[PDB]
């Protein structure tokens, strides 16, 4: 094994400017957030879509539409404990971030 | 304070304490609870102060001042040390920060406060929600969590200290001219969409113009535009940019004066007609009888009444059958605005036919009149008008049945006979 | 520094079930892969909204609509050399994962 | 080979060569191209091969082989080493392979092949693009890249060896019972989504039926539904599920039945009508004159055609009034299918007129037929039929403007007169 430091590079860029992307989508979704104090980040948010059809103008759903997630293949880091000799191993989560809405495949014959 | 100097991280504490900055962004676990081997020291509670961190004068964030409360807690048994990390999560972003912090051993009281540590600042953006987490490494206890939000662009201390908040395309109004200008006295490097629509009520949707624009610019209106539902939509040419709606024609009298020009009457079935209009606005509807002289259309009421009719929908008449002399008078405010014979073209000119009103007494008699300019008048009369010399003629027509029926009631009726056999 | 472990731990999880959610989503998004040497993962997949609005039934621009990209903080690796004692550090990069079609704001007077 | 025993990853490789493997989804970065202190091994150049990973014989992945050839390059000047990584992208998801290679000294040969080696396997799921990449650490030469793709659950290999191709809704239709029955031989545990629609060209959407259900499941048809166009979607309910599409009424002959039973015609303006039908089928109308006697109705053709008429669209008459005696015939693949007077209630019933047909002869003279029901007589005629018996009167009510013209031309005439006055 290798060195790893504990400081974090930051981008520094705040590029953050969208707000309440869940509730205003087409494709809303909910928040679940997952915890674990011996994983970084601790907290890690998962998405779930609130429906499988999209919402229209009325506030109805649409069945003629799906809601579908996007994931994204994200790496943390595992704390472990063998006594004295602590180290750390990458991990690879799958996170659903967010909904789209998509039109269904149409198999026809 | 409110305003920050450049964005160097900082970290004061407690009179006597010793407190070290670490924040690299630093790898932050809070990991489990292990028992504690004497006397620790432990975070008692959260608090948050709102800050601005502006790096030139231009660009500032909202920073959020973060301080802990600091306890010796633990079994009881010479200085005390711990190290303590603020976590700052904000969707989607997050950032650590680890503090070194001695206490000396004439303030170790077990079981009192012995200080508090502060830092400045984490960044974040506007009105966005702020997890923020605080617990010694080692973790003696529980963590400490807080959940805050930060205030929208609106809100005294944001817009007036932040300079971020003043992107707005000012817009102005301009009926000087003999039409009307709208001014958007913006940046020249201002790129920005522009949407022009007739806001209905029910099915809101009516475009009526759209453009892609790097202003500042001057729009001109055309006449046939200013209606009272005629609003304006604006917004910048960036990701989720935010639109500004406003309606300033709500009240103009030109635009009224233009609404009730481009308004129609237009027949669907015999017993349905449509209105059409840019706007929505409140109006009754009645039939009217127009003679051939022109314009003294008068009104049917009575029998009838004046019904409410919504733009873009249908009103359905009461009549048996249509006639050229049948016009529709459609008033707002309890003042005449249209005024549309739908049987002109169909069954039309105006016919030379005389309109009759008879009203079923007790015992089921029948009684005429017949609906003169100057009023009504009774049959036989002995006047000199056209209908009296000529009344007891106008009986033998409608008792063999020359006359048309275009209402039926229990106790009323009316009626329209053709003059062509006395002139 | 500590140890971390060369060896991903892996979620063994294969959720991955939707195709081509860039094209039938109606807000499409196009990609653009960044690549690094020192940096794991080397490949990284940038997205990048096609338009400002949102896609309609007839395949027409709606900008009464506005597609928003959905961002993520992610970790990554980078490798650092300083002669014999490499090492290697964490690192912060903002990654656009695709987007979702939102309501306009809209402030009013 | 195509199925695999569990999913323990493999490697082998060319005769006399030494090949491990570290994989626990490593790490790997290729970093920068350092200079070869002599000979070094360098990977030639890249292969697949399509395999299948099963882990229990339900659960089978689709698992791509790969295979690297090896050669020997760098400086000249026992034996040789490396360690070579497979990265394997399929977005969303990345695994990464190490292999330690060992080939001897008597194979070392600079500037020949010196083997191959074999990794089994890296998962993926159906049709997904595969980005692969392979290269030595440390790394001497370029990059290895290799962009494939994965045939869909369509395609011999997929379906036969993998059952995971088969959740289908399967379909049936049985209408033996007098009625149409949908039969879904689902499994019993399946949940999943059902919608009828009427297929409809331009403007598809036309729903008629949506349910979730957990199926197996038989359904009914109402005689409402049976048209051609009614076209039947089905899909799991799972995200994103695959929607299937079919229309077995394209030519159900009860489905037309129902259809023209359904369809219907009804008057806008005077001058324009429209056509109400679930489904958009080809068809011609044109006016036509119906006696009072019933159905013995005549089309006008001539001087009218047989014009296209599209359902859910205008079309506008050529009259220049409508009469009670003037209905609308439609017919199909050149077979009246409906025959509506669409004037009998606003001025109907049938009124006891004949109609005439005049044609405006060389020096625009004007000579005049009757239509009667065994077609048309020329009048004056000395023939015992009703009109000429009475031609004479009938050309003295025309000439005096008794009559009602229907359609003008330059080079014809229509007109009807009453006959009550004979009768």
């Amino acid at each position: 094994s290798m060195k790893l430091d504990i400081g974090i590079i930051n981008e520094n860029q705040r590029v953050s400017m969208s707000r309440n992307i869940e509730s205003r989508s087409t494709s809303p979704w909910n928040y679940t957030v997952t915890w674990d104090p011996n994983r970084y980040p601790s907290e890690v948010v998962q998405a779930q879509c609130r429906n499988l059809g999209c919402i229209n103008a009325q506030g109805k759903e649409d069945i003629s539409m799906n809601s579908v997630p996007i994931q994204q293949e994200t790496l943390v880091v595992r704390r472990k404990h063998q006594g004295c000799s602590v180290s750390f191993q990458l991990e690879k989560v799958l996170v659903t971030v967010g909904c789209t809405c998509v039109t269904p495949v149409i198999h026809h014959v | 304070l409110e305003r920050l100097v450049g964005p160097q991280d900082a970290t004061h504490c407690s009179p006597g304490l010793s407190c070290r900055l670490w924040d690299s962004d630093i790898l932050c676990l809070p990991g489990d609870i292990v028992p504690a081997p004497g006397p620790v020291l432990a975070p008692t509670h959260l608090q948050t102060e709102l800050v601005l961190r502006c790096q030139k004068e231009t660009d500032c964030d909202l920073c959020l001042r973060v301080a802990v409360h600091l306890a010796v807690h633990g079994h009881w048994e010479a200085s005390l040390q711990a190290q303590v990390v603020l976590s700052f999560q904000a969707y989607p972003t997050a950032r650590c920060v680890l503090l070194e912090v001695q206490v000396p051993a004439a303030l170790v009281q077990f079981g009192q406060s012995v200080g508090s540590v502060v830092y400045d600042c984490f960044e974040a953006a506007l009105g966005s929600e702020v997890r923020i987490w605080s617990y010694t490494q080692p973790r003696y206890e529980k963590e400490l969590q807080h959940t805050q939000q930060l205030p929208d662009c609106r809100g005294l201390e944001v817009w007036n200290s932040i300079p971020s908040c003043w992107a707005l395309p000012w817009l102005q109004v301009s009926a000087d001219g003999d039409n009307v200008h709208l001014v958007l006295q913006v940046s020249e490097e201002q790129h920005f969409g522009l949407s022009l629509y007739w806001n209905q009520v029910q099915g809101p949707p009516k475009p009526r113009w759209h453009k892609n624009l790097t202003g500042p610019q001057i729009i001109t209106l055309q006449h046939t535009d200013l209606v009272p539902c005629l609003c304006i939509q604006v917004w910048p040419l960036e990701p989720d940019s935010v639109r500004t709606n406003i309606c300033p024609f709500r009240e103009d009298p030109r635009a009224h004066q233009n609404l009730w020009q481009a308004a129609r009457l237009r027949l669907l079935t015999l017993q349905s007609w449509l209105l059409d209009a840019p706007c929505s606005l409140p109006a009754e509807a009645a039939l009217c009888w127009r003679a051939p002289g022109g314009d003294p259309c008068q009104p049917l009421v009575p029998p009838l009444s004046w019904e409410q009719v919504t733009v873009d929908k249908v009103l359905e008449f009461p009549l048996l059958k249509g006639h050229p002399n049948l016009c529709v008078q459609v008033q707002s405010s309890e003042k005449l605005q249209l005024q549309e014979c739908l049987w002109a073209d169909s069954l039309g000119p105006l016919k030379d036919d005389v309109l009759l009103l008879e009203t079923r007494g007790p015992q089921d008699q029948r009684s005429l009149c017949a609906l003169e300019p100057s009023g009504c008048t009774s049959l036989p009369s002995k006047a000199s008008t056209r209908a009296a010399r000529l009344g007891e003629y106008l009986l033998q027509d409608l008792q063999s049945g020359q006359c048309l029926q275009l209402w039926d009631d229990d106790l009323g009726a009316l009626w329209a006979c053709p003059m062509d056999k006395y002139i």
